[PDB]
């Protein structure tokens, strides 16, 4: 009253495979108890056939039970079918390539947790999770491979450790393959892809195309116009790239685009304020830490004839309307002084000329270039008559940038004054 | 000759009337003794209200108080009636009257932690009034720390004032050194050198130096099964010492690794690890997790943990059974009054198992008398004839089997039939 078998037998084998033989009664027929497409006994006191091929990962459970059946009594023998593995499958990771993100830069230890592969094979048949290897990509030896296994049967935990050094500007991103292999009699693998991201952080500061700016602009630029440019980069990617500039002394009558780099004339200038500026430009990023990069930027101004000479005389007195001279002054002494004032300088003035008009351009007392360059000297080169003529209304020019050649756009300007003398004795 | 020159010097700041000198000195030796000095100067460009000039002497006197800073040299020519020219020039020497100063007292300077040696950071210098040798000069650190992480190199800056750059040197780190306190001296040229000084307060920045470690690699646990949903499992701990938010731990769990997370969900600021629903041990035997933390702010850093949480047995499952019947049809019948010592069902005992593996005891009810129960292997149970069954007044009995189990707690199963003839 306690008869019991068990039968083995393996999978994904051809349909009519023998099991195995359940022990007869002589003069009984045995069939089955419950119609299922998987297996039929041969009454004629034979054995447990399969009837079709059956995965095993297929199945809800691996032991079925089974019950069989008998003549007249119908005593019942239970049966019970254990079917296994052969590892028919292959281990195989939840997604074939991912992709994580590394802080470049960052020091030895800094990991992520990967993917762990499984297998629907049994426990021996199933992946081993002690070797896991990378097998290619890692060929210039920046990451490794740290298995963390877990007390608990079920788990297993696998992290890729960098040890350091690891630098965007010099390689951005790596492709690595694992390869697991399904720790069975049949030694069958699985892979898995890696698309390593390194992140860019702000460690390159902006860097200026040149070290010294030159450039030289007419102190006649209108407001608006444009004295240089210059030029940065940044080796990083994206916001760390983002270059800002600006003036580091930005009182000048300049101004700095912030984006372009343009230095613009911000005040309307002039040269006789002040002959050049020695600025220095930055170069400022948008990293999370701003970064600063310089250089010095030299603009010369050039000078133009906006400046008009003028003539101030000194005479015989002082506190005096009009000058008054003696009529017995001998030959060859000096009056009055031509003193000839020009504010611009003599690179954009040239040459000044002066000459005699309305008076005695006619040896009454001639003029002399004395040996000072711009002071003349005013002296009585004859004798005269007081009643014949008791006063003079002589007058001079000066002009800037006179003698010029044809067409030159260094025009002049003038400008003319009057000085009189009168006899007194 | 017919013409001279001579050159002049004065202090500066000295009264009006000073002494300037004499014309008569520039004349060359030997010539006449003028009568009247004729005064020629660049118009505008000038002496005007800045000298004072005798004309029947030669005579200079300053006309009031004189200030090189405005104008430093005078350039003049002297005429003499009779043609000769004496080119002076009057200078303005310079005297200490303008001490250095700073703009900032107090100033303050705001440096990233961890930057690289060598990078310099100017400042505002001290201007100089009294140009040359006077101002101008050197700038000397008398802050604490200098000497290790914070040196001095001058850099002359636009139109020729030194301007100091404060050099990157050691080490630096928020987390040990927060900030320093610097002074700076400035001083200038002269026998008597004037001095100013000024304090500088540097502080040290905040960057993502630090990722959230956890209090122990890996946590454990061993609750039961049907535990209450609002209850709590157990706190997990993270620290970061960076500060604002770099220094905001955020605990989370990792949904993609973990294997068994679905009824479990940790607080955001407290690492309190809780369930929201119940777990079944005869449903996932164990819980592996994987924690993690977040070093808040811009791109921020990543720490990990691992929780492991196993789970022990009740007895909360009821016990189940498979009955089907054995004669012809496998639907329930009996022949007309059957044979004695015969068998009419099968039964067989399951149940999700800890402890004892199945071993139920079963309970058919009575069936008057006329039917009986027998086991083959204490899990598989049958269903046996007597009295002949005579169908004495009686067409079918109905009949049920209990399932008892064999835990602390009863835990019962009904399952009724009907069996005719
Ligand atoms: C004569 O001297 C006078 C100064 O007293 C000069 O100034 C001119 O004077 C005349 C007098 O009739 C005026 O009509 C003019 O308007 C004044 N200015 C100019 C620019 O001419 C005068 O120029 C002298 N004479 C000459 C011929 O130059
Ligand atoms: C059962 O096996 C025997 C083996 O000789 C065979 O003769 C018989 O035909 C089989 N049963 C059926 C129904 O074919
Ligand atoms: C990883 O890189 C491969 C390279 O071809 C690409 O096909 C794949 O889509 C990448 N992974 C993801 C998640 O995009
Ligand atoms: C932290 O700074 C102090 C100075 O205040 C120094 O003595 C100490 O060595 C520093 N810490 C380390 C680990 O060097
Ligand atoms: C850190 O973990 C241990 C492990 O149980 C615990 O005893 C300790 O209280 C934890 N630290 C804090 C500050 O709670
Ligand atoms: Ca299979
Ligand atoms: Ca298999
Ligand atoms: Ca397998
Ligand atoms: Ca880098
Ligand atoms: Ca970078
Ligand atoms: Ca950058
Ligand atoms: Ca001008
Ligand atoms: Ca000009
Ligand atoms: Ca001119
Ligand atoms: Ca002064
Ligand atoms: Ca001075
Ligand atoms: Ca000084
Ligand atoms: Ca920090
Ligand atoms: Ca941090
Ligand atoms: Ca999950
Ligand atoms: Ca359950
Ligand atoms: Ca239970
Ligand atoms: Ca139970």
């Amino acid at each position: 009253a306690e008869p019991r078998q068990v039968f083995q037998v393996l999978e994904e084998q051809p349909p009519g495979t023998l099991v195995g033989t359940i022990q007869t009664r002589p003069g009984f027929t045995y069939r089955l108890s419950e119609s299922h497409a998987l297996f039929a006994i041969n009454s004629s006191t034979g054995a447990l056939y399969t009837t079709s091929t059956i995965d095993r990962e297929s199945l809800p459970s691996d032991v079925i039970n089974l019950v069989v059946l008998s003549s007249a009594p119908t005593y019942p023998t239970e049966v019970r079918v254990l079917v296994r593995d052969l590892n028919d499958n292959a281990p195989v990771f939840p997604d074939p390539s991912i992709v994580v993100t590394f802080k470049e830069d960052s020091s030895s230890g800094r990991q992520v947790i990967l993917d762990t592969a499984t297998d629907s094979d049994i426990g021996s048949n199933g992946v081993d999770h002690r070797s896991y290897r990378i097998i290619r990509g890692n060929e210039a030896g920046r990451f490794r491979l740290d298995i963390t296994l877990n007390p608990s049967g079920e788990g297993a935990f696998l992290h890729l450790v960098s040890k350091g050094g690891l630098d965007r500007e010099v390689t951005p991103q790596y492709q690595l393959l694992v390869e697991v292999e399904d720790k069975g009699e049949p030694k069958r693998r699985g892979y898995l892809q890696v698309n390593v991201t390194v992140q860019d952080i702000n460690d390159n500061p902006p860097v200026f195309g040149s070290s010294h700016y030159q450039a030289g602009v007419p102190e006649d630029a209108v407001v608006g116009s444009s004295v240089l440019q210059v030029a940065a980069a940044d080796a990083d990617e994206g916001t760390n790239a983002d270059i800002r500039y600006r003036l580091q002394d930005e009182g000048t009558p300049f101004q700095m685009d912030p984006e372009t780099g343009l230095i613009t004339v911000r005040e309307p200038l002039d040269f006789e304020a002040r002959r050049q500026y020695s600025l220095t430009v930055q170069a400022m990023d948008r990293g999370v830490p701003s970064l600063t990069g310089r250089a010095e930027a030299l603009i010369q101004l050039l000078d133009v004839n906006d400046n008009d000479p003028v003539v101030k005389f000194r005479y015989f007195p002082a506190t005096s309307r009009y000058a008054s001279v003696d009529e017995n002054a001998q030959v060859g002494t000096v009056v009055a002084l031509l003193t000839v004032t020009d504010a611009d300088s003599p690179a954009a003035n040239g040459n000044i000329s002066v000459q005699i008009l309305g008076g005695n351009e006619q040896r009454h007392f001639e003029v002399q270039s004395s040996k000072v360059p711009n002071l003349s000297l005013i002296k009585v080169a004859s004798a005269l008559d007081r009643e014949r003529i008791p006063s003079y209304n002589l007058t001079v020019s000066v002009s800037d940038n006179y003698g010029a050649p044809p067409g030159a756009a260094v025009q002049a300007r003038s400008s003319v004054a009057s000085l009189v003398i009168f006899v007194n004795d | 000759p017919q013409a001279g020159s001579l050159d002049l010097q004065i202090d500066e700041e000295q009264p009006a009337g000073t002494l300037i000198g004499d014309i008569s000195a520039g004349l060359p030796a030997g010539t006449a003794a003028p009568l009247m000095y004729f005064i020629s100067a660049q118009e505008g460009s000038g002496v005007g209200t800045d000298l004072a000039i005798d004309e029947h002497s030669g005579v200079v006197r300053t006309a009031r108080v004189l200030d090189r800073e405005q104008r430093d040299r005078y350039r003049f020519t002297a005429v003499t009636p009779d043609g000769a020219t004496v080119e002076v020039t009057v200078r303005v020497a310079d005297i200490n009257d303008h001490a250095p100063a700073f703009p900032q007292a107090r100033a303050a300077l705001q440096v990233p932690e961890h930057t690289a040696f060598g990078t310099r950071y100017p400042l505002e210098p001290a201007r100089d009034a009294d140009a040359g040798r006077l101002g101008t000069q050197g700038y000397a650190l008398s802050g604490d720390g200098a000497g290790e992480t914070f040196r001095l190199e001058t850099r002359p800056g636009p139109d020729g004032t030194p301007v100091p750059e404060l050099v990157v040197t050691g080490e630096l780190d928020r987390e040990n050194r927060s900030h320093y306190m610097l002074q700076l001296e400035a001083y200038d040229g002269g026998s008597p050198p004037r001095r100013a000084q000024a304090l500088l307060d540097v502080t040290l920045l905040d960057i993502n130096d630090h990722a959230p470690a956890f209090n122990q690699s890996r946590y454990h646990a061993v609750v039961s099964e049907s535990l209450a949903p609002g209850s709590p499992v157990l706190q997990v701990f993270a620290s970061d010492a960076d500060a604002g938010v770099n220094g905001a731990v955020t605990y989370e769990i990792n949904r993609r690794q973990s294997e068994g997370d679905g009824p479990f969900s940790i607080d955001a600021h407290t690492g309190l690890l809780q369930l929201e629903r119940p777990l079944d041990f005869e449903q996932r035997r164990v819980h592996e997790l994987v924690v993690q933390a977040r070093d808040g702010g811009a791109h921020p850093e990543l720490g990990s943990a691992f929780v492991t949480v196993h789970v022990r047995d009740a007895n909360d499952n009821q016990p189940s059974m498979t009955v089907i019947f054995l004669s012809a049809d496998g639907s329930p019948q009996v022949s007309e009054a059957a044979p004695p010592g015969q068998l009419v069902a099968r039964i067989s005992v399951s149940d999700p198992d800890d402890g004892d593996f199945a071993h139920v005891n079963v309970s058919l009810e009575g069936g008057e008398g006329h039917f009986a129960l027998s086991t083959q292997d204490s899990v598989i149970y049958l269903v046996c004839v007597a009295r002949r069954l005579d169908r004495e007044e009686r067409d079918a009995y109905n009949l049920r089997v209990t399932a008892t189990d064999s835990g602390s707690p009863p835990l019962r199963a009904e399952a009724a039939f009907v069996l005719h003839v």
